[PDB]
């Protein structure tokens, strides 16, 4: 999920910015699994209103 | 009066363990008021996780969901033959997102 | 935004930026993947309403 | 549509500039701040805007 | 307003004043202890006296009341989907207010959990000592502290422990029970803080029971018989079961 | 007959074991009016 | 490949250090999630689309 | 459709708690038998025609989600009270009450649910004559009227 | 004795039985396997024993102690039935928790405790 | 201190070793310990004064190290330049520069990036004596380094282990969980 | 206030001198700190008796 | 896009007529 | 000013006596303020103010 694929992680980071948000990033990934199925669940729903 | 049934006398000092409530700023030894402290610094997680993430995820999702349960998405009666009648759509446009 | 607000500041966790000069070459083309879908789902939609 | 990405480059560069370091917070750190949340919107909406058939409307 | 005289004011002015006047930065004392044994010292100049694995000994996903307490989030979530008490939309939407707050309590104790001291050293002079904590993110906090700030705590942890006269180590020299010392000022990332609780888990090796027990009763240790060890077997950052 | 006493512990023991564990519901109410002697008029009152 | 996760998961799960019964049950019920798995994906409905850019390749159990 | 979803809800509501009768419970009886027959048990795809097969999948659907989910919940509801009651009791986390008490809220509440949602679920298989799903239900009507005494659509 | 090397200790005993039956008492009528049956029962005795008491030892002294009592029952040790009959009577039905942290917040969640 | 002075007589210390254990008997450059006896104090301490304190031996950071048979422990702690090792296509006689340290820009091989940052781990200059493809390590912890042995297996399965780890993992397998059930859910 | 050991200063930095290193103690800077200033003012030559401006 | 809208209702049906 | 002479008195019974330490502590200690007889006339000073 990103720089794991890479062999060479410092050199990821520094062609992309030679800055670190990498803690974050991958911490983001908890909050994102689930902050988005009210959304998900209500744009069904709106998808049904639609087809009908 | 120095003599209580229920109280006990304070005749040492209470350490910090006995405190109901922990107190955010703090004084360094120098007379510097520490407004900042890392009891500031974990007490301001759920405080900002509402104002960024959770309200304005749901706020709008709750909204629309309360509003199909009481006032039928505002759906005009007195129609005809709802095979035929035009469909009153649920809240689509997020007012919590900036237009 | 929280880690910034939290520990970035001089009185937590102030770090020593010893970096002279960026070495970025290819984070704008991996950053531009977000606003490229977001063209792409204009120009759909776009096209399929025209 | 395509003007977009040079702006969210810029976007990211901002972002980044704020992390892994001595902050000294001040008032025009916190007007660039509003700067920012005010250039998101106003960038974001110009996008809808390039959007041709919102356009007409 | 200074027109108006209040002897408690002027008590306190006294008070002030006088307190000021007299009491300067430098303060004497009389409370050193000589160890017996000569201190052996690291290439760092500093002893090491206690050690532990916090984090590694510690519960922290399944930890009461806090289960209890996230296990009643899903109660108001369908309370709200369902609406099974016939509310008002305000009435309903209250039921949401529980699932924004509800972990809090684990958040705090999850906090307090870091402030188990994984490390203590003591540093040349016998008068500062350096505690080294990790928290479950892996951020490590190492802070250095005044001997004399220490203030042991009895075992039910609800009362200050005679500092002279305190049982707290077994007889050969390990701990007891798990020891709680309040330090009175606490410089934590350049932060200064007032009576901060901290605790020595008593699944913990004890190294050098004398300076330990030294250190938690607030005595300055002559250290004038020093040797030093050179082993660099400590790297920085260095790897630990305490995660 | 089984004149012999030691030679009969484990039936001697169960002959009062049951009834220990069985008084554990008792012990346990015993318990709790002595905890809350108000208790038993509060429950009287709502009941 | 992987029977040595079974010691590992003892850690957290003593009873299968102190009954290997229970080792055994596990070892039948992964081999039974698996074969689970595999009759899911062939033999499920996993309805999908009838486009030719992707039809017959198992993404959907279309056919 | 919603104000009508609305109102169907609370006449199914308000006849729960009115209780019913013996007529009344012997047509919600055959109801009910005939809708987990023919949409629960049965596999919709199964049905020979487009619409009918499209019908009774929405039927199904409209079951499932005022059925099945509804005494999901409920029963997880009553499951996480008795796991609440349990871990202040034991002052620890339990386990065991979670899939027990949930299977047993489950099966306690499916009944009820049905009962009250019996006649929605009978009425949204009136495909229509023509077709085998369709016939049946004009059957179970038919044999519903006789018992009721009344004519119902 | 190259299983024997190999086995662990604490189920060496189980293993030694295992041979010496296998060696032996297959081929005799006389040995009962009842009592081999017998032995292994007092051996996973205590191997429960010590399950229960890792399972359980950071969240319920009470139960662990329990545990210990009903496996000195099943031991047969002398006063063990009555003794865990005591336990039992003696035993509340909502427990008191006994692993309040030391830094953890008291004052207010005692009411829970 | 009366009481301090009493215990002590029962009192016993513990060896001060721990997980790390003792880098002389991992690491050849790392000389065996030695304990050093301060002199007599100072009867009189010049403001200008130098310690009398016995000389510690210096030894100076070498340029590079030589190909440790197994035995390799790094001086410092390398950064994981990656999780899985590189198949690389060795010429016979050639000599090889290693990167220890874990941020070289050229790949396993030495950059010159060691010299700029701070750490004790040296390039490990080495030679084959069979061309043909040999897997070298990333993550910089093979005991057998410059040679992979499947140590980065062992430093997944410590991340996993710990609790942020964990965390960071799950949250991405539960982020393409999202996918997958979206997916899967498409149709309704 | 933490103030290191400035004997142990010297030991650590050999050629430091005492005052060097009684100031760097006085100084306010963690005990690490002021070990490491110590070493990098004898290694440069620093003048630590100045009041930057 | 591919699915931007994320799902589709294909279980709604066309309304089957329903005159005599 | 009702609730300030109550905060002080509760304040001036706790410089001599240690502060609640749980429900019942509390309850006892709230009581003890109410029939303190500084509380009185502190709260009859006060209520005309
Ligand atoms: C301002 C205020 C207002 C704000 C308003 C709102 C905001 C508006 C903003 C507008 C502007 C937007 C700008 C957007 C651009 C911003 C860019 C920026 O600033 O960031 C630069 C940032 C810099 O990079 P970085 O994030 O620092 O790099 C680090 C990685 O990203 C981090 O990833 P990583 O992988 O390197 O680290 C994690 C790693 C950590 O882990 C490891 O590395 C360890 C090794 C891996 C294995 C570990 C497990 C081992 C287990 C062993 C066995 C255990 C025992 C056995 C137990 C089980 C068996 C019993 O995890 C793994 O690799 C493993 C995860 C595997 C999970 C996935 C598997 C899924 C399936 C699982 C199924 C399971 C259930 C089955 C059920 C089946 C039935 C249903 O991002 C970029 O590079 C730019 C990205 C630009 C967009 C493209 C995105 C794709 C490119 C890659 C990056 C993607 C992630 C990051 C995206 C950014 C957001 C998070
Ligand atoms: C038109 C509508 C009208 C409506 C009706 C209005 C009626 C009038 C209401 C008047 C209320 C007056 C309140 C006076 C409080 C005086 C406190 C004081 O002087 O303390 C000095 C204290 C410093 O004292 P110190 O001597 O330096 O402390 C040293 C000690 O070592 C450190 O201290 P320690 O650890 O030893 O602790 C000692 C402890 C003494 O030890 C104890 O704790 C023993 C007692 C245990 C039981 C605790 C209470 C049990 C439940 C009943 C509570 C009733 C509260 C009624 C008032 C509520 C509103 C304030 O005493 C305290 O520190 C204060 C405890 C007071 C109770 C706080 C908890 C309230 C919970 C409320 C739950 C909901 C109730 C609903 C009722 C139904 C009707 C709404 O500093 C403060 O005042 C700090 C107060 C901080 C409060 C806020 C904390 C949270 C901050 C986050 C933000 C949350 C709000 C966000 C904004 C929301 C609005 C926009
Ligand atoms: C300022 C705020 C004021 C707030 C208001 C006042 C709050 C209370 C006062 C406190 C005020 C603040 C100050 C606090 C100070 C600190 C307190 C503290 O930390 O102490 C904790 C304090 C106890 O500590 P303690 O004061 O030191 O006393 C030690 C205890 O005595 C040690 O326990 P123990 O072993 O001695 O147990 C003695 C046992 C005495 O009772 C017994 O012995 C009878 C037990 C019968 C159990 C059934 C089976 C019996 C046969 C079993 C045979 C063996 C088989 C295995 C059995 C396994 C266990 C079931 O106690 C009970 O269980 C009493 C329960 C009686 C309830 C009434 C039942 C009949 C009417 C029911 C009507 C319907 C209710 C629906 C509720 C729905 C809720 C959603 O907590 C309690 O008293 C716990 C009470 C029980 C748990 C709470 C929930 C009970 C109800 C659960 C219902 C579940 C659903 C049922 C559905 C049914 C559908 C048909
Ligand atoms: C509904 C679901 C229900 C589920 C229920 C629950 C189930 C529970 C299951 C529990 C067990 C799960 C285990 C998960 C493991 C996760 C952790 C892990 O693997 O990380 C440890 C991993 C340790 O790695 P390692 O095992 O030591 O291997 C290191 C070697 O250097 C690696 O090098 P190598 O020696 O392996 O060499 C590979 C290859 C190198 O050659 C290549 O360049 C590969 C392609 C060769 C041509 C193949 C043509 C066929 C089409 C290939 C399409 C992709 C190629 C892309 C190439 C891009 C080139 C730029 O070798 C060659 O020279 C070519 C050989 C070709 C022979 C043909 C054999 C038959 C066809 C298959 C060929 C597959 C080739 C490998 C592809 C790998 C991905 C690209 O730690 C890391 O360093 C992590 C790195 C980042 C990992 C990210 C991905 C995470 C997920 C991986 C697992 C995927 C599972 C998917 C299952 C889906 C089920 C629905
Ligand atoms: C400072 C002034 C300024 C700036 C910078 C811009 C910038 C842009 N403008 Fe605009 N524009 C005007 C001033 C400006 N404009 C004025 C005055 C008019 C009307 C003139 C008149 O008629 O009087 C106008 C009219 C106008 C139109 C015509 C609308 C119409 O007539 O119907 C369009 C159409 O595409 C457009 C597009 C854009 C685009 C694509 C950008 C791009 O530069 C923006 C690129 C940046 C982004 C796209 C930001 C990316 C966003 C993020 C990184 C945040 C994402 C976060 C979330 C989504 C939460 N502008
Ligand atoms: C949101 C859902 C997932 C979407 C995934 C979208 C990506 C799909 C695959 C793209 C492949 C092509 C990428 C081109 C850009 C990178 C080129 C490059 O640097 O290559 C040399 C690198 C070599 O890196 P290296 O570190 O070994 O060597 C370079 C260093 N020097 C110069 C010193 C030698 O090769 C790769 O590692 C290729 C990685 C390809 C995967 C994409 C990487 C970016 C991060 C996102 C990972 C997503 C994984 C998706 C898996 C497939 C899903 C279907
Ligand atoms: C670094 C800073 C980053 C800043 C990022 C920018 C943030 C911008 C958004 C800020 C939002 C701030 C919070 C707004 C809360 C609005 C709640 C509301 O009315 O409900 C909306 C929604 C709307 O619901 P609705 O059903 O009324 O729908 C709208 C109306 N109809 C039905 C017609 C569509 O309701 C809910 O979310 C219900 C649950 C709310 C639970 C939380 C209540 C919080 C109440 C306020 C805080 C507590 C009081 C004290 C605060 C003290 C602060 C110091
Ligand atoms: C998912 O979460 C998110 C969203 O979804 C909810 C988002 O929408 C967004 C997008 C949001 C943004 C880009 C930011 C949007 C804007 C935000 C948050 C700020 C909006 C703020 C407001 C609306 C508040 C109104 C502003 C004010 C200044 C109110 C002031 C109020 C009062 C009472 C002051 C009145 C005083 C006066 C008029 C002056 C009187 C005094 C004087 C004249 C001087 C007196 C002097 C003397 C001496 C007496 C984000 C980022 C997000 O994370
Ligand atoms: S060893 Fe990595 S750069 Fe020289
Ligand atoms: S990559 Fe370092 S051991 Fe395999």
């Amino acid at each position: 999920m990103g720089s794991v694929w890479f062999r060479n992680r410092y050199w990821w980071y520094r062609s992309l910015y030679d800055d670190y948000v990498a803690r974050e990033a991958k911490l983001a990934f908890g909050i994102a699994a689930f902050i988005w199925l009210p959304h998900y669940y209500w744009g069904i729903h709106l998808n049904r209103a639609f087809e009908v | 009066p120095n003599n209580i049934k229920g109280l006990i006398p304070k005749t040492c000092r209470l350490p910090a363990t006995r405190n109901w409530y922990r107190r955010t700023s703090s004084f360094e030894r120098n007379g510097f008021f520490n407004i900042h402290t890392p009891v500031l610094n974990t007490k301001m997680i759920p405080w900002l996780l509402f104002i960024v993430l959770t309200w304005g995820w749901s706020s709008f999702q709750i909204g629309g969901y309360n509003y199909e349960r009481f006032d039928d998405n505002g759906e005009r009666r007195n129609t005809l033959y709802w095979k035929l009648s035009p469909v009153e759509f649920p809240q689509s446009k997020l007012w919590n997102r900036p237009s | 935004i929280l880690k910034v607000a939290r520990f970035r500041v001089l009185k937590m966790r102030p770090k020593i930026s010893t970096s002279y000069r960026p070495h970025g070459k290819w984070g704008d083309f991996l950053a531009c993947i977000i606003p490229l879908i977001w063209c792409i789902n204009i120009l759909t939609n776009s096209n399929l309403i025209l | 549509i395509m003007i977009s990405m040079p702006a969210t480059i810029k976007v990211v560069n901002w972002t980044l500039s704020l992390v892994n370091g001595a902050l000294k917070i001040d008032l025009p750190f916190l007007f660039s701040m509003s700067f920012l949340l005010l250039f998101l919107v106003a960038g974001f909406t110009g996008m809808w805007l390039s959007h041709v058939s919102l356009n007409v409307s | 307003l200074n027109h108006v005289q209040n002897m408690l004011e002027e008590n306190l002015k006294y008070d002030a004043q006088k307190y000021n006047d007299e009491v300067a930065v430098i303060q004497k004392t009389s409370r050193i202890y000589k160890p017996t044994y000569t201190i052996e010292f690291n290439r760092e100049g500093e002893v090491l006296v206690y050690s532990a694995d916090p984090i590694k000994n510690s519960v922290v996903y399944f930890k009461y009341p806090y289960v209890l307490y996230e296990a009643a989030i899903p109660l108001f979530i369908w309370a709200w989907i369902y609406n099974p008490l016939e509310l008002s939309k305000n009435a309903v939407n209250s039921l949401l207010i529980y699932p924004n707050i509800a972990w809090i309590p684990r958040m705090w104790y999850w906090r307090s959990l870091q402030y188990k001291i994984q490390k203590m050293y003591l540093l040349r002079g016998g008068k500062v000592a350096k505690i080294e904590t990790q928290s479950l993110a892996g951020d490590r906090f190492t802070s250095w502290v005044e001997t004399y700030q220490f203030h042991p705590l009895t075992q039910d942890q609800k009362n200050f422990d005679n500092q002279d006269n305190a049982e707290f180590l077994e007889d050969e020299g390990q701990l007891k029970y798990e020891l709680g010392v309040q330090l009175d000022n606490l410089q934590e990332m350049g932060t200064t803080s007032q009576d901060i609780v901290i605790n020595f888990m008593k699944e913990g090796t004890v190294h050098h029971p004398e300076l330990f027990e030294a250190i938690v009763k607030g005595y300055n240790i002559d250290t004038s018989d020093y040797v030093i060890n050179t082993a660099n077997n400590l790297r920085a950052r260095e790897g630990n079961h305490n995660h | 007959h089984l004149t012999p006493k030691v030679l009969n512990k484990a039936q001697e023991a169960e002959k009062l074991a049951s009834q220990i564990q069985a008084q554990r519901f008792s012990n346990r109410l015993v318990a709790f009016s002595s905890q809350y002697p108000r208790a038993k008029l509060f429950f009287a009152g709502i009941g | 490949c992987c029977n040595n996760y079974f010691h590992y998961f003892e850690r957290y799960f003593p009873r299968l250090r102190y009954q290997p019964f229970t080792k055994f049950l596990a070892q039948a019920a992964t081999v039974y999630f698996f074969f689970k798995i595999g009759d899911y994906y062939f033999t499920s409905r996993r309805y999908g689309s009838n486009d030719a850019r992707m039809n017959g390749l198992m993404y959907s159990n279309t056919y | 459709s919603c104000t009508t979803r609305r109102f169907i809800d609370e006449k199914e509501k308000l006849e729960y708690s009115r209780g019913y009768n013996q007529q009344e419970l012997e047509a919600s009886k055959l109801r009910k038998d005939f809708v987990k027959k023919y949409i629960v048990d049965f596999d919709t795809t199964l049905y020979k025609t487009q619409v009918e097969r499209d019908w009774a999948y929405i039927a199904k659907r409209e079951y499932r989600y005022e059925v099945q989910l509804k005494s999901i919940g409920y029963g997880g509801a009553l499951a996480n009270a008795v796991l609440l009651w349990r871990i202040y009791a034991n002052k620890k986390m339990v386990f065991w009450p979670i899939p027990i008490v949930g299977a047993l809220g489950y099966l306690y509440f499916q009944p009820v649910f049905f009962q009250k949602s019996n006649k929605r679920f009978f009425d949204m298989c009136n495909v229509g004559e023509e077709y085998y799903l369709g016939r049946e239900r004009n059957k179970i009507l038919r044999e519903c009227n006789k018992i009721l005494n009344v004519e119902d659509f | 004795n190259v299983i024997r090397a190999q086995i662990p200790d604490e189920d060496r005993a189980e293993f030694e039985i295992l041979k010496k039956y296998y060696v032996t008492g297959q081929h005799d009528s006389l040995v009962d396997p009842q009592d081999v049956l017998l032995q292994l029962d007092r051996i996973q005795v205590l191997k429960n024993l010590k399950m229960i008491e890792l399972n359980e030892e950071a969240y319920d002294p009470e139960l662990v102690r329990l545990e210990k009592l009903k496996a000195r029952v099943l031991l047969e040790e002398e006063g063990a039935l009555l003794e865990y009959a005591h336990f039992i009577s003696k035993r509340p039905y909502n427990k008191p928790y006994e692993k309040w942290g030391v830094s953890e917040e008291h004052v207010k969640q005692q009411i829970l405790g | 201190m009366s009481a301090i002075l009493k215990r002590a007589a029962k009192y016993k210390r513990v060896s001060s070793i721990l997980c790390e254990g003792e880098a002389h008997l991992r690491d050849p450059f790392t000389p065996p310990p030695v304990i050093l006896k301060p002199p007599a104090p100072r009867k009189d301490k010049k403001p200008d004064d130098i310690t009398d304190f016995p000389a510690q031996k210096l030894i100076p950071l070498p340029e590079s190290i030589p190909y440790q048979e197994g035995k390799y422990r790094p001086a410092s702690i390398p950064m994981v330049a990656g999780f899985f090792p590189y198949n690389c296509y060795l010429q016979q006689g050639k000599v090889y520069s290693w990167c220890s340290c874990g941020i070289s820009q050229s790949g396993p091989w030495c950059d010159g990036l060691c010299n700029s940052v701070v750490t004790r781990c040296r390039p490990v200059v080495f030679n084959v004596s069979q061309s043909g493809y040999y897997k070298i390590c990333n993550c910089k912890f093979s005991a057998n380094a410059p040679f992979c042995n499947n140590t980065h297996r062992k430093m997944v399965r410590y991340h996993h282990q710990t609790h942020r780890g964990f965390y960071e993992i799950w949250g991405a397998a539960l982020f393409v969980l999202g996918w997958v059930y979206m997916g899967f859910n498409y149709y309704t | 206030y933490c103030q290191m050991d400035p004997e142990e200063i010297m030991r650590r930095v050999p050629g430091i001198t005492r005052k060097e290193a009684e100031f760097i103690t006085k100084l306010g800077l963690s005990p690490q700190e002021q070990v490491d200033f110590a070493y990098i003012a004898y290694n440069i030559g620093l003048d630590i008796f100045y009041f930057t401006n | 896009a591919l699915f931007f809208m994320a799902n589709t209702a294909i279980s709604v049906p066309s309304v089957l007529d329903t005159s005599p | 000013e009702n609730i300030t002479a109550l905060v002080e008195n509760c304040k001036l019974l706790a410089t001599k006596y240690e502060k609640p330490q749980n429900l019942r502590q509390a309850a006892t200690f709230m009581k003890e303020v109410f029939k303190l007889e500084n509380y009185r006339k502190a709260v009859w000073n006060r209520s005309q103010y």
